[PDB]
């Protein structure tokens, strides 16, 4: 995150930091106990599945308080219209190996019903993107959560003001002082409405960060409900990577 | 109508044929008698942060 500021422990309750070997990899958002929403590209070069883990109620790298809580990655859902290296319908869902403890450091970000989204949230102006990612272009990555306001775009005045497609929207500034960068994809876009929370992007990604003239690039999630919440109800698959048709 | 104000809900909203309206919430809520109003049934509720729901209760 550029030009944002350092989250409050425990006021991202839902971010999720993405580990493969011990290193950052992404970031996520808890959404159930078990279940945590990401960006696809994030496992575009993924060798060993076995080896990812996701951790809720992080916040500084650099220590451990005893808040933090891992666990291993079961499987990895993907929609068959993602094509890797690509940015349309970039979104995963992922099944954790055992649920997280709900505590006042970790708390799932509640993902709405699609015409809630569509009709109401998607007009709120302003909502939180959050994660580790760097701090400038061509930057470090953070050692805490970082947090950013950025407003929401409406598609048409997006391309005026800069394929951005129907499965996406534009949210942030063009004048390169505020944006998600590397880092950051998979984490949450997260919407306030009337005293509670709600899912409304993943941080996707682009050329780069906070690039002047252009503006962030985040998944649609209204446009995933149904198919998240099919695959809520479904039965684990064996092997973790699992396409899933979409719609 | 829903389309309008969230048809007065604060979470979800149901259009029903006449001039009928229903509203709901997430799970670990439940709605009040105002038909409108959702409120927490358990400790950590989704889109809610529990250090600033504490410092304000
Ligand atoms: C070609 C292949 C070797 C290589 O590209 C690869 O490793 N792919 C997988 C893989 C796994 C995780 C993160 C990334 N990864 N790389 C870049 C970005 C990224 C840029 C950006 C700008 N603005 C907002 C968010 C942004 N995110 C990113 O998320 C790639
Ligand atoms: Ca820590
Ligand atoms: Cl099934
Ligand atoms: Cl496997």
């Amino acid at each position: 995150i550029v030009g944002g500021k350092v989250c409050p422990k425990g006021e991202c309750p839902w971010q999720v930091l993405l580990l493969v070997n011990g290193a950052q990899l992404c970031g996520g958002t808890l959404i159930n106990t078990i279940w945590v929403v990401s960006a696809a590209h994030c496992f575009d070069k993924i060798k060993n599945w076995r080896n990812l883990i996701a951790v809720l109620g992080e916040h500084d790298l650099s220590e451990h308080d005893g808040d933090e809580q891992s666990r291993r990655v079961a499987q990895v859902i993907i929609p068959s219209t993602y094509v890797p290296g690509t940015t349309n319908h970039d979104i995963a869902l992922l099944r954790l190996h055992q649920p997280v403890v709900l505590t006042d450091h970790v708390v799932p970000l509640c993902l709405p019903e699609r015409t809630f989204s569509e009709r109401t949230l998607a007009f709120v102006r302003f909502s939180l993107v959050s994660g580790w990612g760097q701090l400038l272009d061509r930057g470090a990555t953070a050692l805490e959560l970082m947090v950013l306001n950025v407003p929401r775009l409406m598609t048409q005045d997006c391309l005026q003001q800069s394929n951005i497609t129907e499965y996406m929207f534009c949210a942030g500034y063009s004048d390169g002082s505020k944006d998600s960068c590397k880092g950051d994809s998979g984490g949450p876009h997260a919407t306030h409405y009337r005293g509670t929370w709600y899912l409304t992007g993943i941080v996707s990604w682009g050329q780069g960060c906070a690039t002047v003239g252009h503006f962030g690039v985040y998944t649609r999630v209204s446009q995933y409900i149904e198919w998240l919440q099919k695959l809520m109800r479904s039965e684990p698959r064996p092997g973790v990577l699992l396409r899933a048709p979409f719609p | 109508i829903c389309v309008n104000e969230n048809g007065g809900c604060e979470q979800y909203c149901s259009d029903h044929t006449g001039t009928k309206r229903s509203c709901r919430c997430h799970e670990g809520y439940s709605l009040l008698a105002d038909g409108v109003s959702c409120t927490p049934t358990v400790e950590y509720p989704c889109g809610k942060i529990p250090i600033l729901e504490k410092r304000n209760a």
